[PDB]
């Protein structure tokens, strides 16, 4: 089952911890969130 | 008397583009502001609404 919130259930080949995105901030990458993936730019946000 | 349909002349600061009649109509409809100028950095800025 896929679930829209975080998903916990996850192999260990994708077991990885790259959140480089403070350098990664102005450029379009692919994301993989818990479980959510797909491509965007991230911006620096106050929330 | 017509007042009421002619723009209210100010001495000083920016001329008004609006009479008494036209603001009393305005204020009775709801339009959203589409972010002519900055409205890409105020979606961020504001959040989801
Ligand atoms: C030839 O024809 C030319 C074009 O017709 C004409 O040039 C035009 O002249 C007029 C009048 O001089 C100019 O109008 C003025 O525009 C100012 C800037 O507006 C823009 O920016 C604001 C946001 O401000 C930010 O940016 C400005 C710089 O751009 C900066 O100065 C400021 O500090 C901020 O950083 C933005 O809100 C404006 O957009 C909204 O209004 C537009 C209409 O004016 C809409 O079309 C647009 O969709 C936006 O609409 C939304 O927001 C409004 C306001 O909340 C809502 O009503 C609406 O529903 C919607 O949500 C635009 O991008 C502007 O600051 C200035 O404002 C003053 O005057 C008006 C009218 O009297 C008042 O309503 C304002 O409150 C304010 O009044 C007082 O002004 C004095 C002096 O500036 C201040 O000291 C006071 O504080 C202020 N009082 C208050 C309470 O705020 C005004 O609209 C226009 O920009 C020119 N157009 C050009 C150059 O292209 C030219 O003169 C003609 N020539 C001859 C010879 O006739
Ligand atoms: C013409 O009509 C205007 C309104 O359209 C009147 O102005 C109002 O006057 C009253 C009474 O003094 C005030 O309380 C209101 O605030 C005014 N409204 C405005 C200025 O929008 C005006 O008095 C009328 N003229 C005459 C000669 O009767
Ligand atoms: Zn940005």
């Amino acid at each position: 089952q896929y679930g829209t919130d975080t998903n916990s259930v996850c192999p260990m080949q994708a077991l990885r911890n790259d959140t480089s995105i403070e350098d990664k901030l102005d450029v379009c990458v692919e994301y993989s969130l818990h479980g959510i993936t797909g491509r965007g730019v991230f911006h620096n946000c106050t929330s | 008397n017509l007042t009421m349909l002619q723009i209210p002349q100010v001495t000083t600061g920016e001329r008004k583009y609006r009479s008494a009649i036209e603001d009393l109509l305005f204020n009775k409809v709801t339009i959203a502001d589409p972010g002519y100028m900055q409205g890409y950095d105020e979606c961020m800025q504001q959040g989801p609404q």
